[PDB]
């Protein structure tokens, strides 16, 4: 990620991030967690071009999703339930009504 | 002829018109008292919609008190007291002799302090200038039976603070029931006696004579009464401090208030008025339960309204008093009991919102809460209703939401929470400010825990309209704001959510956006209602109803635009988006900017927001031109003409929102590059710099209309030289001030960099500015004079990058390869292209005449000697890498020219040395 | 107040009338003739456009049947594309210069909604198929063809709304042929 951001080639960035976190998503393992902190940088540091490329909205709509359903699964594997269900109604994923 | 510069720069000129119209539609918004100053009989207009999504009030959270406390409950001996302190963000407990201050920020920070004796009362007041430490940014005053302490609060940041206690002085046995203070310091008692005392504390002894650094005086105690007692007075039950018209009040136990003035320099003691509530009440009930009513509390009202005070009755009624008059009754929502007879314990009031806690049980209090609700205010201020001549005599334009909750644990103190800087907007004009303010929070102490209680905005009470999904209610909200204003929210919905979001470079102004508090569904249900509210624009006749008084010429009616709902929507939110900006200079005096960055980031964000809204909206339509306009069928080309006024005014709009997104860019980068350091440096004239203060945000936006170079461009002027003047990096700030504000600046730092070349010498770091100068002009290629560049790298004596630079350039005058193909009917385009290229390797054939003549002219001079063999070499190699360097092209005509340089050198030998099919 | 149904107004019926008729009947060729309602339809809607202003035709959308017979009657863009190719081919079209430069254009933005609809790697090398890009070649043709003999009778703003037709149509037949060589890799 880090050599396709050298060469700003940010669909791959997103095709990549997107592909390695959601196998790892429920994951409680080490990877997943560097992978999610690397995530928050590739957000801070990046998300005005990540954003602004004419394919990818899907990935970076996506990516978006991703890094709340970590931070979902952040509060459910740490017993958060009521910041949890704060974090996934603002996902909008799910009804909330029939 | 048609001209599209004129007829952009009159669009943008009417939107600004236009924006102005709105903008002073923002400010106008009357005072609703005004109508009802005259009105001799109660108020009661409560507006409900039978639905709950209406509630103009929310709980937002509970927290139960710290178990320290709950455990001092548990031990209370003789008395408790709840209070609140949003003035340092605390609460106050106190449980017989302790004092506890609690944080209801999300720190539960705990403070306890103990004294010896039992605490009558307690509060916090603002110090004396000059009279402590500048580290003790409150004074809390703690009274008791026997005494009254002063302990400074002293700071070591913004949140924690020592309780350091400074000054005492006996109570002299009176009980102290209210406390109260000022903005310069006073601190004002009420006592059980009757009387209002006032504390001379000071840093340095009081007087000449004395060591008094603390004193109280007794200041409604006339010097005759202390030697005739001809009765006692009534105890004192409530003191207030109106700021804003510098007047004192006090409430008695008899329900009789006083008013005194403070002066205008805090300078006073002055007594004005008493007044007599129930005798007051009793006189319009004659001039047109009961008997065991009284005045529980008095509050203020806001400033800018023509009522000065409130006083509420023990029945839910509220009396809206000038010093003159009572000037309004209003009665109790019917959430107060038919029967008559609730038990009412506590009353507040802050800006057009009031609350009314009543005993239900021993463990439950119902608190009834009212808003002030303006829709009726709102619409007849933005949309003219059709239906004249309406009998508005009788309508008593206090418009309140009531809403009702049930709270276990006592209600003991309420207070108006500090989420907002500077002031608060009068409730009649908060819609102006919607959108820079957080929801008005309210904090409910009990004898349980704190309930903290928001206050609805317009736009949070529509988001809540919206997510019952009822399209009634939705449909409802659209007629009773008005079509305008609605759309005006859905608008403001559609700012707030995910969708609407165009991307800062975060890479240079990190994370601070609009709170994205709006779901995709709730915003697109906004959108959808806003497209089926909109309607059309249209053409109408004004109807100018004569009076029948006679003919002697009527005037001719024109002909009159209304444009759509979605329309005069966008422009009743850009115009408030732009209130707090569009009026005012956008540099103080002192040199510096007038807003902050993050300021100037909340408005980026909503203007951003708002020109992605509308691209995505589709109110214009992409690709479409100006539609230009010329100078059962008639009425076709009334909505034909109509719709193209919209859309040329929607284009007006966006150039307006586009020029104050880069004004307010351009701002942040100014700010980041010491804005006063560029402000006092630059070039703008010094009887200019004397009346910045004068230029505001929309005189700025016009200044450019009118080289005249503006306000603006002699700020980048400064910019741009006080980087050089530092050799700080001019590319990555020029990149940002080009994407949110290439060649015309580029090719000025060539020649900036060639003239340090030109003035310093040939250095590893000058030789780096010749590389950087030839990779400059090539990344703006062919957009430059190249004749002039060619003399400065002549000058200069850098010849090994004029030959590339002069073959790129000839490339991107033809990047199509058109006078490569010769032709037998030649395009006036390729007549055109082969004489510029002609003219570009023209400048290799001026280098190497060059060369040759500085050669000749050096040998004409050497008239005795031997060692400019060298020389001699070194030149003819340069020459033979300039003929490479061109041997490698692919351009057959720059072949040409070099073979008929070489043929006319007499170099016959090279032809020899050479092998390009164009030689044949 | 002899209301005033719009050219919108119309085709809002008129669309209205034909999808909620055709979701009880689809596919039923016998009681939905796809190919006659759109060659009817598209013809009457000409026959009411021509007459009227130049921004009345600013109301009227080119999809105003084609998107409808997909978003609510399921019929395949694909489908459709073969219809208008009937249509065009099979009809009165060919008679008139204005009547074949409008449902060309109908046709042209139908395959403008399709490559907005195409994912797989099958999709693309059905729209890259010699039989789609010669008939995409022939309307761009047909369209420029006739739109260079009417460039001195049209007015200067409808010129220019042929003009931004005619650089879509070539990259429309732009996207066929990279469909086409992003098979080779």
């Amino acid at each position: 990620i880090e050599f396709w951001i050298m060469i700003e080639e940010y669909p791959r960035v997103l095709e990549i991030y997107n592909s390695r976190i959601s196998v790892l998503l429920t994951s409680i393992s080490s990877e997943r967690d560097q992978l999610y902190q690397f995530g928050k940088q590739l957000f801070n540091d990046y998300q005005g071009r990540l954003k602004t490329t004419s394919t990818a909205r899907t990935s970076y709509l996506a990516f978006e999703q991703l890094l709340k359903l970590c931070d979902f699964f952040d509060l459910y594997n740490k017993e958060k339930y009521q910041e949890a269900i704060q974090k996934i109604e603002n996902l909008e994923i799910l009804p909330i009504s029939e | 002829p048609f001209n599209k510069e004129e007829d952009l720069k009159k669009i943008f000129l009417n939107s600004i018109e236009s924006i102005d119209s709105s903008i002073d539609k923002v400010a106008t918004i009357p005072d609703p008292t005004l109508k009802v100053l005259y009105k001799r009989d109660p108020g009661f207009n409560y507006f409900d919609g039978g639905s709950y999504f209406w509630s103009t009030l929310v709980i937002e959270k509970h927290i139960e008190l710290p178990q320290e406390i709950t455990n001092g409950y548990l031990s209370t001996s003789t008395k408790s007291l709840l209070g609140l302190f949003p003035e340092i963000g605390r609460a106050w407990i106190s449980i017989d002799q302790t004092l506890y201050l609690w944080d209801y920020r999300d720190s539960g920070e705990l403070i306890s302090h103990n004294l010896s004796q039992i605490i009558t009362n307690c509060a916090l007041i603002q110090p004396k200038k000059n009279t402590f430490k500048d580290a003790v940014k409150k004074v809390m005053v703690v009274c008791t039976h026997v005494e009254i302490f002063l302990f400074a609060l002293c700071y070591s940041n913004e949140t924690k603070f020592e309780i350091l206690s400074t000054l005492s002085i006996p109570s002299d046995n009176i009980f102290i029931t209210d406390i109260v203070g000022t903005k310069e310091g006073r601190i004002f008692l009420s006592g059980q006696d009757g009387n209002i005392y006032e504390i001379e504390y000071s840093k340095d002894n009081l007087f000449w004579f004395s060591n008094e650094k603390i004193k109280k005086i007794n200041l409604t105690q006339t010097f005759f009464n202390s030697f005739i007692n001809l009765s006692k007075k009534k105890e004192i039950i409530q003191l207030i401090y109106d700021e804003d018209r510098y007047l004192l009040y006090s409430l008695s136990k008899d329900s009789t208030i006083n008013v005194y003035s403070l002066g205008k320099i805090g300078d006073k003691f002055e007594h004005l008025k008493t007044i007599y509530p129930i005798n007051d009440i009793d006189s319009l009930f004659n001039n047109n339960s009961r008997k065991n009513m009284v005045i529980m509390s008095i509050h203020i009202s806001p400033k800018e309204t023509e009522f000065n005070f409130i006083a509420i009755l023990s029945s839910g009624e509220r009396l809206y008093y000038t010093l003159n008059r009572l000037a309004y009754i209003r009665s109790p929502p019917n959430n107060v009991d038919n029967n008559g007879n609730s038990n009412i314990h506590y009353t507040y009031y802050s800006n057009g919102v009031f609350f009314t806690a009543s005993e239900v049980s021993d463990q439950e209090d119902r608190l009834v809460g009212t808003t002030l609700f303006g829709n009726d205010i709102i619409k007849s201020h933005y949309e003219t209703s059709k239906s004249g001549f309406s009998n508005q005599i009788s309508q008593d334009t206090l418009s309140e939401k009531s809403n009702l909750f049930s709270i276990r644990g006592r209600v003991s103190v309420i207070k108006e929470d500090i989420v907002n800087d500077g002031k608060p907007t009068v409730y009649y004009k908060e819609l102006s400010n919607e959108h820079m303010n957080t929801p008005r929070r309210f904090l409910c102490l009990n004898s349980l825990g704190l309930h903290f209680i928001s206050k609805l905005r317009y736009v949070d009470l529509l988001q809540n309209i919206l997510s019952s999904n009822n399209p009634q209610d939705i449909d409802n909200f659209f007629d009773a704001f008005g079509k305008i204003i609605a759309s005006s929210l859905c608008i403001s919905l559609y700012c707030s959510s995910p969708h609407s979001s165009i991307l800062l470079h975060d890479q240079v102004y990190s994370g601070i956006s609009i709170p994205k508090t709006t779901t995709t569904r709730i915003a697109d249900l906004a959108m959808t209602f806003l497209r089926r509210k909109s309607g059309k624009p249209q053409y109408y006749q004004p109807v100018v109803i004569q009076q029948m008084f006679g003919d002697m010429g009527a005037p001719v009616n024109k002909t009159e635009l209304m444009y759509s709902n979605a329309y005069n929507g966008l422009l009743a939110y850009l115009a408030r988006v732009l209130y707090p900006l569009w009026n005012q200079s956008v540099v103080t005096s002192a040199g510096c900017s007038y807003w902050s960055i993050v300021q100037l980031q909340l408005f980026q964000s909503h203007l951003s927001n708002l020109l992605s809204f509308l691209d995505i909206s589709q109110l214009i339509p992409k690709g479409q031109e100006i539609p230009i306009i010329k100078i059962s069928s008639n009425e076709i080309y009334g909505e034909d003409e109509a719709i193209k006024n919209e859309k040329r005014s929607l284009i007006g709009l966006k150039n307006i929102i586009v020029k104050s997104i880069q004004i307010l860019n351009l701002f942040l980068i100014l700010s980041q590059y010491n804005f006063k350091q560029l402000f006092d440096s630059s070039s703008i004239e010094l009887d200019i710099k004397r009346k910045i203060d004068l230029l505001k945000f929309r005189d700025i936006l016009n200044s450019d209309i009118l080289t005249s170079n503006s306000t603006l461009t002699l700020l980048i002027d400064s910019l741009m030289k006080t980087l050089n003047s530092h050799n700080i990096n001019i590319d990555q700030v020029s990149n940002q001030l080009e994407t949110e504000c290439k060649e015309n600046r580029e090719l000025y730092k060539v020649k900036e960099k060639l003239n340090m070349v030109l003035r310093d010498g040939s250095t590893y770091f000058t030789d780096s500015l010749v590389k950087d100068s030839a990779l400059i002009l090539d990344s703006i290629s062919p957009n430059y004079n190249l004749s002039e560049i060619v003399d400065l790298f002549i000058a200069i004596k850098a010849f090994n990058y004029v030959t590339p630079l002069c073959l790129q350039y000839a490339q991107d005058l033809d990047p199509r390869g058109i006078t490569l193909i010769p032709s037998n009917n030649p395009s006036d385009e390729f007549k055109l292209k082969l004489s510029q290229k002609k003219s570009t390797f023209q400048e290799i054939i001026k280098l190497l005449n060059f060369i040759q003549s500085d050669n000749n002219n050096n040998n004409n001079n050497s008239g005795g000697g031997g060692g400019d063999n060298n020389n001699y070499n070194n030149t003819f190699e340069i020459i033979d890498i300039i003929i490479q360097q061109v041997l490698v092209c692919q351009d057959r005509l720059a072949h040409e020219m070099i073979y008929s340089w070489i043929l006319n050198n007499g170099m016959t030998s090279k032809f020899f040395e050479i092998n390009t099919p164009f030689i044949t | 107040d002899g209301l005033k149904i719009s050219v919108g107004g119309v085709i809002e019926s008129l669309v209205s009338k034909i999808s909620n008729i055709g979701y009880d009947f689809y596919p039923n060729e016998i009681t939905f003739p796809v190919e006659f309602i759109i060659n009817y339809g598209e013809r009457a809607i000409f026959n009411f456009s021509r007459n009227k202003s130049e921004a009345e035709k600013k109301e009227i959308s080119p999809n105003w049947l084609t998107s409808s017979l997909h978003d609510h009657v399921k019929i395949d863009y694909w489908i459709l594309v073969d219809y208008y190719n009937n249509t065009i081919e099979k009809g009165s079209w060919k008679e008139e210069d204005e009547s074949l430069i409008y449902i060309t254009s109908v046709y042209f933005y139908l395959v403008e909604s399709l490559i907005n609809t195409i994912q797989t790697a099958t999709e693309r090398r059905l729209f890259s198929s010699k039989q789609i890009l010669q008939s995409l070649e022939n309307r761009e043709s047909t369209f420029k063809s006739i739109f260079n003999r009417q460039r001195s009778s049209l007015n200067q703003e409808t010129i220019k709304k042929l003009e931004q037709l005619l650089i879509k149509f070539e990259k429309i037949i732009s996207i066929s042929k990279s469909f086409k060589d992003f098979r080779g890799y």
